[PDB]
């Protein structure tokens, strides 16, 4: 009786716990798929930005050289501490 | 760690599979729980691995400013630091700032950008590059820009040299420097002498959370729980073995009883094999006497003498 | 914590003798058998199971 | 077996699992498909292999830098702040890393538009981080970088 | 982690668009004064 009631209770408890944990696993798998999608999109965009940044820096170097060739007192300077933040044509001495 | 650290207490135990399935009705639930525990362990250990991608950028995710006034009053360099400056953000050399597109960042960002530049322009010496066109393999062919950056007139530096030069090309953020030499003629100045410097990175103060106070507690708690479970499993094994012995006895009494008698006799004989080795039998002339019916001690003498050991 | 031939043989012989003496009903092991079962611990565990089951029942 | 791969404190078990998987996917491409058919094996491999690349080889630590604070040196010489500490780079791989490199190289040589080749493309950026941190990795992963 | 990735992707996109506009205006100004080449974004082919 005692152990019989305990057996019934244990059966029900184990059943419910298995169901709960399986639901949690399904939720986590869906969230992981979404995370992978977002990571892939971010990787694509970041690679594009990095290639553009390097090429644009080299082009800026060449254009500043050319401006010094044709006797123009202007320079091409980054507006901020990167290229992605913007560049502009300024005048110096 | 590269080895599993042998320990002194039992770390696991089998669960007996010879119990009757009819009488024991909660073994299936225990095995299901063990499987679920293993699955949770797998999931945690997998998702606790670092797989985050971080490409080099800046301006990562206000009005707060500061004004500094200087004035000589009557009736020379000046340097100023800000203590919010770590090695996490450094000043790239003016040459490196043309290779990469940025001027201030971290060191690993500079290393990653150097490697990405060496990748974009095909500069690694490969089998295909050698076959198309002596330098070794896996070496970097330098351009004019890479040579202006590394300050080497060579052409085939390896990669370690490149990254060590990267280490050379980094300096901390420069402090605030003013040159207000002297003023003695005018009464007071209170000139412009104003500097608008951001202090945003100091008033926000993004700090980490306290650690190493619950990690040890969690480890100790988990170890204690695992050891309790293992002890209970060993107790289950003991009970199951006693049941199996009595069941086997109920099946074949004569054979088990004969085995018991023989094993008891043999184990008693074994446990009495070291009684005359206690410095009492050794220091007295009893065990060396010939009157002993069993002469397993003195009989060796001859052989021991012929071997010279004695 | 150390295991030698003497310890092993003594342990095996002790187990055998205990089992046989139990067959002839020459031993009273109520203390051990009720410290292993521990009916107080049984009641505690049963009430814990009931509470956990109620918790899982009411979360829905 | 891939769960055995997931461990960290047993180099010999990891090497045995990697050798078994190498011998498994070695003869052809249908076995690569059968291997990556399981979602669990795929996830564990994807999370494990790049981290097995940098297994016990003491990568350059960028944390001493974040913890190093910049002040003025107390003390007629002008005021320096201080020197940023050095950063060392590893010069050789471990056995687990070598076996993982060989496994990736072998896995990369399968036909495109089929599983095993998409795995390398899903895995590439983390391997790029690893390559940036370890030069002998760049020398050892040549076949992987060729077929990608 | 997911939120971090989304935020960074959006910021990169916005910065790209702003940089493209700036490059167009700077190319117009260089054409105004004098130039032999023009700034080119690799993403735009």
């Amino acid at each position: 009786k005692y152990i019989e009631e305990s057996q019934a209770i244990i059966q029900e408890l184990v059943k419910l716990t298995m169901e709960k944990l399986e639901s949690k696993f399904t939720k986590l798998c869906d969230l992981e798929t979404q995370l992978e999608m977002e990571k892939l999109k971010y990787v694509k965009e970041s690679e594009k930005m990095l290639n553009d940044r390097l090429s644009l820096s080299k082009q800026i170097l060449d254009l500043n050289k050319s401006l010094e060739e044709l006797n123009v007192s202007k320079k091409l300077v980054l507006i901020s501490e990167q290229v992605d933040s913007g560049i502009q044509l300024v005048e110096k001495d | 760690q590269t080895n599993p650290v042998p320990v002194t207490y039992p770390t696991d135990a089998y669960i007996p599979t010879y119990l009757p399935d009819d009488k024991v009705s909660n073994l299936a639930d225990l095995k299901k729980l063990i499987e679920m525990d293993s699955r949770l362990d797998l999931y945690l250990t997998r998702r606790r691995l670092d797989t985050s991608i971080n490409l080099p950028t800046n301006t990562k995710t206000n009005k707060e400013m500061l004004r500094i006034y200087v004035y000589n009053t009557t009736e020379c360099s000046i340097t100023i630091q800000l203590r919010g400056v770590d090695g996490g953000k450094v000043q790239y050399s003016p040459n490196l700032a043309t290779l990469i597109g940025m001027q201030t960042g971290s060191v690993n960002d500079a290393v990653y950008s150097i490697y990405k530049y060496i990748l974009i322009n095909n500069l690694f010496v490969t089998e295909q590059t050698e076959a198309q066109d002596k330098p070794e393999l896996g070496e970097v062919k330098l351009d004019s820009l890479l040579q202006k950056v590394l300050d080497t007139n060579a052409a085939h530096l390896p990669l370690m040299n490149v990254v060590q030069t990267v280490n050379k090309l980094v300096s901390p953020l420069p402090p605030i420097i003013l040159d207000y030499t002297i003023d003695l003629s005018k009464d007071t100045t209170y000139g412009a002498t104003t500097l608008d410097v951001d202090v945003s990175h100091i008033l926000h103060q993004p700090q980490p959370q306290p650690n190493l106070q619950k990690e040890e507690e969690t480890d100790a708690e988990d170890t204690a729980k695992l050891r309790e479970i293992t002890k209970l499993a060993l107790q289950l094994n003991s009970s199951a073995q006693k049941y199996q012995f009595f069941h086997e006895l109920s099946l074949h009494p004569r054979e088990t009883l004969t085995h018991y008698l023989w094993s008891s006799k043999q184990n008693e004989l074994v446990l009495q094999g070291d009684q005359y080795f206690n410095e009492d039998a050794a220091r007295t002339s009893d065990i060396y006497s010939n009157n002993n019916n069993d002469r397993s001690l003195m009989g060796n003498i001859s052989l021991l003498y012929s071997q010279g050991r004695l | 914590n150390n295991v030698t031939l003497k310890n092993l043989t003594a342990f095996q012989l002790l187990s055998q003798r205990e089992n046989i003496c139990e067959l002839l009903n020459l031993v009273e092991s109520t203390e051990r058998h009720n410290s292993i079962i521990n009916p107080e611990r049984q009641r505690m565990s049963l009430e814990e199971m009931k509470k956990m089951l109620d918790a899982l029942k009411n979360e829905r | 077996i891939v769960s055995f791969l997931l461990l960290e404190c047993d180099s010999e078990l990891i090497i045995a699992s990697l050798d078994f998987l190498y011998q498994y996917i070695l003869p052809g491409s249908q076995r690569i498909t059968e291997l990556f058919k399981s979602k669990e094996c795929s996830l564990i491999l994807e999370a494990t292999l790049p981290n097995l690349l940098s297994y016990n080889i003491a990568t350059p630590d960028y944390h001493l830098l974040q913890k190093h604070k910049i002040r003025l040196i107390k003390r007629i010489t002008p005021a320096r702040q201080n020197s940023i500490p050095e950063v060392k780079f590893p010069q050789e791989l471990s056995d687990v890393s070598k076996v993982a490199c060989t496994f990736l190289c072998l896995l990369s040589n399968d036909t495109d538009d089929g599983a095993g080749s998409a795995f390398c493309q899903r895995i590439r950026p983390l391997v790029l981080h690893k390559l940036a941190d370890i030069p002998p990795l760049t020398l050892a992963l040549s076949e992987y970088m060729e077929n990608t």
